[PDB]
């Protein structure tokens, strides 16, 4: 009575949306109903292919009067399953509104029943001893062929549950329904425009569509194309509709398409507006200004997201793969530490050491499905997810077992990764960057002869030896770090006194040093061997010690107005240490 | 030395099922 | 929040699948946009289309209360739906999204307010808004691509530095009355 609905009717209102193409699967579907055996048809497919609007869209052709004439007139009812459930409290109430429904259904046999996600009714209402299954009161019929329904169910849910039910299986002729190509579903949207457009009062382009079934796919890819490519074109025109005054975009260009798909995959979007311009080209001196010397490794690191942005990038691998090189204390890891700032994006951490072991791999990627630590998940897909655009580090990466370097493959090459749940982690906009120590052993040490020579070249074979051709030929550029120069260490004695400051600014105190004072501690720490760390050590040793005797037990306790200077007779440092 | 072997743990997976009633009148 | 609660508008005025589910981490404010909603069209700083409408929260708790009879979570289920097909401009907001897909299942069935919701989802009649986190939705919410596919994914993005102390300023004279207390502008910072 109410618990099902003539789609046929619906159709003469225009309740269900035109059908574009599938004359195959239809022809398939009418052909299953016409055959004496095996008269139910089954609508195998993805979620979002169309299976159900095959099944509805049927009636909408009845009336419309383009179908066969065996198939001209047969009513198309859509089983509402929630709805037999409503007031189905006392017993015998299932049985008799499922027999009341059949029971029209037989002496008619005329009628189809359409029955959308066939596999819950096979565990249906069951409360005590009953077992009233309704795959049960419905199996004597289809077996005799009297009354013929549809049916529509996914891959998993066919096998998982339908499957199961044998009897059932055999009756219902599986029907393999496949998401259509670019070229068909162009056409698809071009049947659904008219009903989308009046909806939004926006009439879609041409070349727009297209676009939309293009970058869609392109892009979003946890969806199937059909139904993809709608949401793009759906949500477009929603944008539309919602402009500041007067509804200034009557249509719906490519640019609009560009911007809906997007924000839609969280990836940068085109035509760059200009305030990320400025920082894009004002990112030579952002760069340099805190990590001095390797204008080499900021210059690849730049120019690679320069060139994904202008849109000239790899299709399938991510934006940039770095391998960064060299001794230690060089600005390996600061550079990207600095780099995910001066964009404005998340930072994504990875110290690669505790990955030593083989089998640790399984935080990264998560644990298999049925494990203690599956409803965990992977470390490295889900932070993906999370932030595609964002810059990944992976430090120490040498420490990691090589099978970790396996892993990288498919990320640099195909930018895919799958984790335990299936779902495909996006590493086309996200940045690779990984510094390795290996061969910083021959960097610093010193030939056995009068002249020191350089271990750069020696260092590099440690670097070859310890990642096979694979990993060297999927990595854009491998960047070694020089040591810091004499002047170099000038320009980091300086950073690391500017840190000094803003640490007192919150204390209250203010600090002064004279550039005599700032040579001295640049030749005495200076150690191009050690890099800049030990830089930090004697600013600790000779400039941050004092002022926390004072600081904590002095008169340094706010005010501040400290000088430092350099007195040539002893070479020592001279602390003023006003009270302020 | 001999290299190390890993042992896996498999977690077995039981669940509890409610029960609706009917009265018959 | 105006870039997400413009998303959320406009995923809310498409024709079908019009059922936003803001995905983020515990904190940043999923809830505040959802229910934030309903403040803002009170006070009438929203788009025309938004305005008149009515944002409703479901309780799952409430339903399943007295759902021991068979049938009593259907009945009762798909008459609050109907509610909101009448009027045609309420919205009804899910937190926790990620129970409602097995709910309401008795002994072995997979009748439960996910399929019950289904077919009225793709067809645009009504409109829902959910809130779920990313373990949730990664581990329970994806796992059903049926309905994964009707919810459009905003994803939320911890704010700044910056856009933090303006929310605080923001809730600042709620915490005050409380506690009958003033904070001060670099207590704040
Ligand atoms: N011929 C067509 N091909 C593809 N999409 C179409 C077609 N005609 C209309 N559409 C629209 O795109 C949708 C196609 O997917 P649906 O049939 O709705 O999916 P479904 O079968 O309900 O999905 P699940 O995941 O199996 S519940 C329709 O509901 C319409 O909105
Ligand atoms: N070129 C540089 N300019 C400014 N500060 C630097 C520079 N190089 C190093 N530093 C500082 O020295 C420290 C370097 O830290 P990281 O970059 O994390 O080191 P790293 O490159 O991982 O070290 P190894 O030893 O090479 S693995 C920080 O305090 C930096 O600020
Ligand atoms: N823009 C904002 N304006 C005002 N308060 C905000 C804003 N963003 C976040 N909040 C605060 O964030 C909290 C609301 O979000 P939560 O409490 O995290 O809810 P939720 O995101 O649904 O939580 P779970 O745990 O993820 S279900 C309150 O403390 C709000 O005041
Ligand atoms: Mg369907
Ligand atoms: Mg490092
Ligand atoms: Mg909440």
């Amino acid at each position: 009575e109410n618990f099902t609905t003539n789609l046929n009717q619906l159709a003469r209102v225009g309740g269900i949306d035109p059908l574009i193409g599938r004359e195959k699967e239809l022809e398939r579907a009418i052909q299953v109903l016409c055959r004496r055996r095996k008269n139910n048809p089954l609508l195998v497919g993805e979620s979002g292919v169309g299976k159900t609007a095959i099944a509805e869209g049927l009636a909408w052709r009845i009336v419309q009067g383009d179908v066969p004439e065996v198939m001209a007139d047969c009513t198309i009812y859509s089983l509402d399953i929630g709805s037999l459930l409503a007031g189905t409290k006392y017993r015998g109430d299932f049985e008799k509104r499922f027999k009341a429904l059949l029971k029209q259904l037989e002496q008619d046999t005329n009628s189809i029943l359409f029955i959308d996600e066939i596999h819950t009714i096979i565990g249906a209402g069951a409360a005590s001893g009953g077992q009233v299954d309704a795959a049960n009161l419905i199996k004597p019929l289809l077996s005799s062929g009297k009354i013929r329904v549809i049916g529509s169910t996914t891959y998993q849910e066919f096998s998982n549950i339908f499957e199961k039910d044998r009897a059932l299986a055999r009756r219902f002729q599986k029907i393999d329904i496949t998401e259509p190509s670019i070229e068909e579903t162009v056409q698809i949207i071009n049947g659904l425009k008219p009903k989308y457009e009046a909806h939004h009062d926006v009439r879609y382009t041409a070349k727009a569509v297209r676009a939309a079934v293009e970058l869609a796919v392109k892009y979003i890819n946890d969806r199937h194309l059909p139904d993809k490519a709608i949401d793009v074109i759906d949500e477009a025109g929603a944008r539309a509709r919602l402009m500041p005054v007067s509804k200034r975009k009557k249509t719906v260009n490519v640019a609009d398409i560009e911007s809906v798909v997007a924000r839609i995959a969280r990836i940068p979007e085109k035509s760059v507006s200009q305030s990320d311009r400025d920082t894009l080209k004002n990112l030579g001196d952002r760069l340099k200004m805190l990590v001095f010397g390797q204008d080499k490794a900021i210059e690849a690191l730049t120019e690679a997201i320069k060139m994904a942005r202008a849109g000239l990038g790899h299709e399938h691998k991510p934006v940039g793969s770095f391998l960064f090189a060299g001794p230690t204390g060089v600005g390996k890891t600061e550079v990207t530490v600095q780099l995910s700032k001066a964009l404005g994006i998340e930072l994504l951490r990875f110290d690669m050491s505790e990955y030593m072991e083989r089998h640790t791999v399984s935080r990264l990627i998560g644990a298999p499905p049925g494990y203690v630590g599956f409803d965990q998940g992977g470390l490295l897909t889900d932070a993906v997810i999370k932030h595609p655009h964002a810059v990944l580090l992976l430090d120490e990466i040498e420490k990691a077992h090589p099978d970790v370097f396996n892993i990288l493959l498919q990320v640099m090459d195909n930018g895919t990764l799958t984790d335990n749940n299936g779902r495909k982690a996006d590493f086309r906009n996200v940045v690779l960057v990984m510094t390795t120590n290996a061969g910083v052993r021959e960097t610093e040490r010193k030939s056995i002869g009068l002249i020191h020579q350089d271990n750069s070249t020696d260092a590099m074979e440690e670097i070859k030896k310890i990642f096979t051709p694979e990993f060297r030929n999927r990595l854009d550029n491998i960047i070694w770090f020089d040591h810091l120069s004499t002047d170099v260490i000038h320009q980091v004695v300086d950073k690391f006194i500017v840190e000094l400051q803003v640490q007192l600014d919150q204390k209250g105190v203010s600090l002064e040093v004279s550039q005599e004072a700032r040579n001295w501690l640049a030749e005495k720490g200076y150690d191009r061997a050690m890099g800049a760390r030990p830089m930090a050590r004697v600013i600790q040793d000779n400039l941050k010690k004092p002022l926390a005797n004072e600081l904590l037990f002095g008169s340094l306790v706010d005010g501040g107005q400290v000088t430092v200077a350099l007195d040539k007779e002893k070479n020592e440092l001279t602390y003023g240490f006003q009270s302020a | 030395g001999k290299t190390n072997d890993w042992l896996d743990f498999d977690q077995l997976a039981e669940e509890k099922v409610r029960d609706a009633l009917k009265p018959p009148s």
